[PDB]
């Protein structure tokens, strides 16, 4: 099985997004976090742009794991 | 069990300059069902009722509150 | 990664004597950079500035304000 796909899948969402749905991007729900964290008051584009790019190299540094 | 689907906002503002008279929802949130008016509802159900006195909170402008440009009257 | 060691305090009071108008941060901690002022930060994360209306909360006098 794949974790996010088939019968039994699992919700991408859920964690970040909530259990009460309507916010509409990545953007918005990375936003809030930040908030919630106490790292930003209200964060920017160059705020989130910068969470996106960190994520993004972490995250293609999985497949160079030996 | 069922869901209901509203417009939500933070706050509420009566006007657009910095200095306004704002509100917050005092232990719930403010919702619209498509109305042209705001109500409050307690936070995990959707049970509404008109703004009052003791049932917001004033408070000063925060980032992105909803303004009315009417001048709420409780 | 790197920190800043600075100046914090509860609340901040205009004069010593019981009844005076104090402020205390709204969201956030009141910080001083071995400055003359106060300023504003986010709480897990130093980014200063100026202290406005809708920054600060209206209070009371707590114990052991500025
Ligand atoms: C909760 O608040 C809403 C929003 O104010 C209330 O609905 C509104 O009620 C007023 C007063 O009944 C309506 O305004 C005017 O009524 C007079 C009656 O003399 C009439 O002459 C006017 O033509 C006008 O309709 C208003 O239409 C109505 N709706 C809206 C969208 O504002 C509602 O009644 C409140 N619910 C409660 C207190 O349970
Ligand atoms: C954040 O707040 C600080 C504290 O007030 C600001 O620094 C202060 O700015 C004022 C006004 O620019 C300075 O006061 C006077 O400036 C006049 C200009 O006409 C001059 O004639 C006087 O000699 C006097 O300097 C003040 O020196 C300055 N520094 C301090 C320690 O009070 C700061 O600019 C603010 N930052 C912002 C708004 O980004
Ligand atoms: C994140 O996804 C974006 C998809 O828009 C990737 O950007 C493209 O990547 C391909 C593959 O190398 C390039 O050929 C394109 O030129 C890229 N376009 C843009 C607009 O960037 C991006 O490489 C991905 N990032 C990571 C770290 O995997
Ligand atoms: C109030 O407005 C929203 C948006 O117009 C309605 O939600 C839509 O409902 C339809 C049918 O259920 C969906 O196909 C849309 O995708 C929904 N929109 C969004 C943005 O989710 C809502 O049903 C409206 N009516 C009420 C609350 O009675
Ligand atoms: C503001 O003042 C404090 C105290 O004078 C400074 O902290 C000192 O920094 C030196 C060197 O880093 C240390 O050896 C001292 O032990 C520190 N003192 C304390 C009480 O921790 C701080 O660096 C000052 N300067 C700023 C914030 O720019
Ligand atoms: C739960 O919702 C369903 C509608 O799908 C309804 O038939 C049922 O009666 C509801 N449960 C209760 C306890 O009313
Ligand atoms: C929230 O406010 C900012 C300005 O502070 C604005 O750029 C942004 O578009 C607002 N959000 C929405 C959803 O309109
Ligand atoms: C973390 O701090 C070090 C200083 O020791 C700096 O060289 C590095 O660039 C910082 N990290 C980022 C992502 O900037
Ligand atoms: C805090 O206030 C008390 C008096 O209520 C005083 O004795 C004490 O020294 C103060 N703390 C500091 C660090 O000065």
């Amino acid at each position: 099985l794949g974790m996010y796909g088939g019968i039994a899948a699992a919700s991408l969402t859920l964690g970040i997004f909530g259990g009460q749905a309507g916010i509409t991007t990545w953007s918005l729900a990375m936003a809030g976090r930040l908030n919630a964290l106490g790292v930003v008051q209200n964060a920017l584009v160059d705020d989130v742009n910068k969470l996106a790019n960190g994520f993004n190299q972490l995250t293609a540094s999985v497949g160079k794991l030996a | 069990n069922n869901t209901i689907t509203v417009k939500t906002t933070p706050g509420l503002c009566e006007s657009d300059e910095l200095g306004s008279k704002c509100i917050v929802a005092k232990d719930g949130v403010l919702v619209s069902a498509n109305l042209s008016y705001w109500q409050w509802s307690p936070r995990n159900l959707y049970k509404p009722e008109n703004l009052t006195f003791a049932n917001v909170i004033a408070v000063s402008r925060g980032a992105n509150y909803t303004t009315l440009n009417r001048t709420f009257d409780i």
